[PDB]
């Protein structure tokens, strides 16, 4: 069995230097042929691949990256280790590390190479993001209005994820919809979670916000405006 | 450098469908590709490897062909655990490509999104911004687009969306878009409006407010 | 270049 586990730091500051390690077990980067290569994800999007290296020691880099990657082994440590450096906002990312199969041998003499034709085994993946802020709690706004009315809270400015927003103390849950936090431009997070609900319970809506990163829990009750 | 293109990108379906995904390159790779299925949270698994041997462990529902520039996948009887996101890897030529991925989520009669627009806070505007929110509840397919428009001029490069994962008991999705204003330009206009195109609306939809307006 | 059992 044949296992890869990711593992680093899960803040990085844009311009620094990111270092990630595979650790692996079940085979050596000492068997013939074989192969650990890297492969990221940033949220929502395609994969994309980054490099890979050999038991036998070649190493290639993806060339839209070349100049800022780094892949290395250490064999006896079974480790693979593959370093970014001048890292910005767009390189976060989930990153993998995945095993490559090297030919079939049969009394060790290559006789099938399809086996080298796929990554195999993947590790969890390690989550990295790329912000210079420093910890900051969330400004809570409201958001305020088939004939359904809608509310929500504008969860504003705040790092690093996570936060949970919960609609009355967590009785409030058809119709409820919470949205994924996008980072934005100032490397600080921001989020709407909304309720719709029948047009005449405008009952009371107060979304309880927590971001624990930061000590910072909030209730904001939101109503239909005009006093 | 070599292009792998995936088709469609997004497709729907239900459980008990035969849905074949297909990718092409724009030079031939013989028969170095892979497929590979990702559900959401979890790194992608190797379906199938060299074009079309079925990797060790994985169902045989599942079925790779081609060579050459174009390539398919197709899953004969889809499982709920294939609700999932597929790519195809290209590995004869460095870098070692990976397609756009092609999106396979729960068919679901259309519905078009019930809208919503949200003028900023008093209480964000006093600290200087001034965020405008649209959202676009239950709607299905997920393909929708948002436009802002500020005293008619078309915004571009000031918002921000992002889409809920598919409901699990409705099967639509909710998207929600931020414009994003300083306190000053928002005060220097009147006239809001978030427009949306989705398939379930005969034409485009606007909702609006006049900034200011009591 | 050709990957690596390329050819």
């Amino acid at each position: 069995r044949i296992t890869l586990k990711e593992s680093g730091p899960p803040l990085v500051k844009p311009t620094q230097t990111l270092t990630l390690t595979c650790s692996f077990s079940g085979f050596s980067l000492s068997d013939f042929g074989v192969g650990v290569g890297w492969i990221r994800q940033p949220p929502g999007k395609a994969l994309e691949w980054l490099a890979i290296i050999y038991s036998d020691d070649d190493k290639r880099y993806s060339p839209s990256l070349n100049t800022r990657l780094t892949i290395t082994k250490d064999t006896s440590k079974n480790q693979v280790v593959l370093v970014m450096t001048r890292v910005s906002p767009v390189d976060t990312a989930t990153y993998f590390c995945a095993h490559r199969r090297g030919p079939t041998t049969l009394f060790g003499v290559p006789i099938a190479r399809g086996p080298v034709n796929a990554m195999d085994v993947w590790g969890q993946g390690i989550t990295v993001t790329i912000s210079s802020t420093s910890t900051k709690g969330p400004s809570v706004f409201p958001l305020a209005p088939g004939a359904a009315a809608a509310l929500g809270c504008l969860v504003k400015d705040y790092f690093p994820e996570p936060v949970t927003v919960s609609w009355n103390s967590g009785a409030l849950t058809s119709g409820v919809h919470t949205f994924p936090a996008v980072l934005q431009s100032s490397g600080l997070y921001s989020l709407s979670s909304v309720v719709t609900v029948p047009s005449s319970s405008l009952q009371t809506y107060t979304c309880n916000v927590n971001h624990k990163p930061s000590n910072t829990k909030v209730d904001k009750r939101v109503e239909p405006k005009s006093c | 450098a070599l292009q792998l293109t995936q088709s469609p990108s997004s497709l729907s379906a239900s459980v008990g469908d035969r849905i074949t995904i297909t990718c092409r390159a724009s030079q031939g790779v013989t028969s170095a590709l892979a497929w590979y299925r990702q559900k959401p949270g979890s790194p992608p698994q190797l379906l199938i490897y060299d074009a079309s041997s079925l990797e060790s462990g994985v169902p045989s529902r599942f079925s790779g062909s081609g060579s050459g520039t174009e390539f398919t996948l197709t899953i004969s009887t889809l499982r709920p655990e294939d609700f999932a996101t597929y790519y195809c890897q290209q590995l004869h030529f460095y870098p070692h490509t990976f397609g756009g991925g092609t999106r396979v989520d729960v068919r679901r009669t259309v519905a078009a999104p019930s809208v919503f627009i949200f003028p900023p806070s008093d209480e964000q505007l006093k600290s200087g911004t001034a965020s405008v929110v649209c959202l676009l509840n239950n709607f299905y397919p997920r393909e929708a687009k948002v436009q802002w428009k500020v005293d008619n001029a078309l915004q571009s490069g000031n918002s921000q969306e992002s889409v809920t994962e598919q409901d699990s008991k409705d099967s639509t999705y909710s998207l929600s878009s931020t414009l994003t204003l300083s306190k000053a330009d928002y005060e220097k206009h009147k006239v809001y409006e978030c427009e949306v195109t989705h398939q379930g609306l005969s034409s485009p939809v606007t909702k609006s407010f006049n900034r200011g307006e009591c | 270049d050709l990957d690596r059992w390329a050819s």
